[PDB]
């Protein structure tokens, strides 16, 4: 099929910022391109066909422009409700292809994570699984690593994690991390330890506790 | 006034098929491609297949390696089959309508689509989660939460007193654990100085196993 790259995959803008995201087809197709618009929660709804048309109800925000293989989506003035995934899609042969779409996030400053680190419950460990959560808490931007080590060893394979959208006053995120280990494993260790990596500290940051500890 | 929405399973198991429905209401199903889109979570939007008009020509995207046939059985439905189903076919799927007509708006794309219906791919069974208490060891802001264990399907819903906490509360997207359940945690940040001037409550709603849970979560003390 033809192949539709977007740039970026995803950005940052303030209200009011003009911004463009652009959108490549690895082989012609005139004018016969569309944009999309997404939210969480939200299916896509058109917004641009034909390159430049604007969909009925569209705001005149809301530009397309390009031909054959380059297309860009200018959104003017940018409002709140347009914090959003856009998709191009090319409409000239089936399998009528879409980007990977761009993400519109909002600007932040720098924000290095508050780190937490929480044992297991007495509650939880009644059973046969311990669950260690380390949370980074109001950090920016987005990207960000835990490594986990119960007594110096390196937990490989035994960890999940997650990551909220955006906070609608501060742009920052959250993360959620969670280690797995049974109980019998839990109870054998002392130090547990989530060491976590941002651009916003120095070097890395290291939470930890001694099983037991009050 | 011409509307699409999509019904059927939400879950299906591995090497069974996938079968939604599409109800045109307002118009009918009439002179346009009928199509069948999906997303994956973390994918691009994907084309599955159209029809044309009622029982007019087909044509199926080939990257579904042959698995989908779509039919008109009524007036006002369309229908997908996809067939030997597996984890990648966990994706929302969307029916929509190809703008055929250079008068209208939204010649050659997607103009009217349906909302959308997530199907898992699982073989997994209803169950209500556990609920745990998350304190850590006793700098101005203390951190607690609950952890939302061994559930399915999802989702599930975290408030904070029973709605009157929502400054600090972080509840995150669920992860899927090799045992086919889900565990999802809620964090708060609250001043240190209230953790003795307040209780503080996580009120856990699977609505799928109509399993409520209030957990009280007290922090640690060093005295």
């Amino acid at each position: 099929d033809i192949q539709m790259t977007q740039s970026p995959s995803s950005l940052s803008a303030s209200v009011g910022d003009t911004v463009t995201i652009t959108c490549q087809a690895r082989h012609a197709v005139g004018k016969n391109l569309n944009w999309y618009q997404q939210k969480p929660g939200r299916g896509p709804q058109l917004l641009i066909y034909m390159a430049s048309s604007r969909h009925s109800g569209v705001p005149s925000r809301f530009r397309g422009s390009g031909s054959g293989r380059e297309f860009t989506l200018t959104i003017n003035n940018l409002q709140p409700e347009d914090f959003a995934t856009y998709s191009c899609q090319q409409g000239y042969t089936y399998p009528w292809t879409f980007g990977q779409g761009t993400k519109v996030e909002m600007k932040g400053a720098v924000a290095a994570p508050s780190v937490f680190i929480f044992p297991p419950s007495d509650e939880q460990l009644k059973s046969g699984t311990a669950s260690v959560v380390c949370l980074l808490n109001n950090f920016y931007p987005r990207e960000a690593k835990v490594q986990w080590k119960v007594d110096n060893a390196l937990q490989s394979g035994n960890s999940q994690e997650s990551v909220t959208e955006q906070d609608s006053k501060d742009s920052t995120y959250s993360l959620s991390s969670t280690l797995t280990l049974s109980k019998a494993d839990y109870e054998k260790h002392k130090v547990y330890a989530c060491e976590v990596t941002h651009q916003g500290l120095r070097s890395p940051v290291t939470k930890s506790f001694n099983r037991g500890e009050c | 006034q011409v509307q699409l929405q999509e019904s059927g399973p939400g879950l299906v198991k591995p090497s069974e098929t996938l079968s939604l429905t599409c109800t045109v209401s307002g118009g009918s199903i009439d002179d346009y491609f009928w199509n069948w889109v999906r997303q994956p979570p973390g994918k691009p939007l994907e084309c599955i297949g159209y029809i044309f008009g009622r029982g007019g020509g087909t044509k199926y995207n080939p990257s579904l390696d042959n698995r989908v046939t779509i039919s008109t059985d009524t007036p006002n439905q369309f229908s997908l089959k996809l067939r030997s189903v597996t984890v990648a076919d966990t994706a929302i799927y969307y029916c929509a309508r190809w703008n055929l007509y250079d008068d209208d708006f939204g010649y050659n794309s997607f103009a009217v689509w349906g909302r959308g219906v997530l199907v898992t791919v699982s073989s997994a069974s209803t169950k209500g989660p556990s609920v745990f208490p998350l304190a850590p060891s006793s700098g101005g802001t203390a951190a607690l939460g609950c952890l939302v264990k061994d559930y399915f399907p999802e989702p599930v819903t975290v408030s904070w007193n029973s709605g009157a906490l929502t400054s600090g509360v972080h509840t995150f997207p669920a992860v899927l654990q090799s045992s086919g359940l889900y565990s999802l945690s809620s964090v708060v940040t609250v001043p240190s100085s209230s953790l003795g001037t307040q209780t503080y409550i996580c009120n856990v709603n699977h609505k799928p196993s109509n399993t409520k849970v209030d957990k009280k979560v007290e922090p640690k003390s060093c005295d």
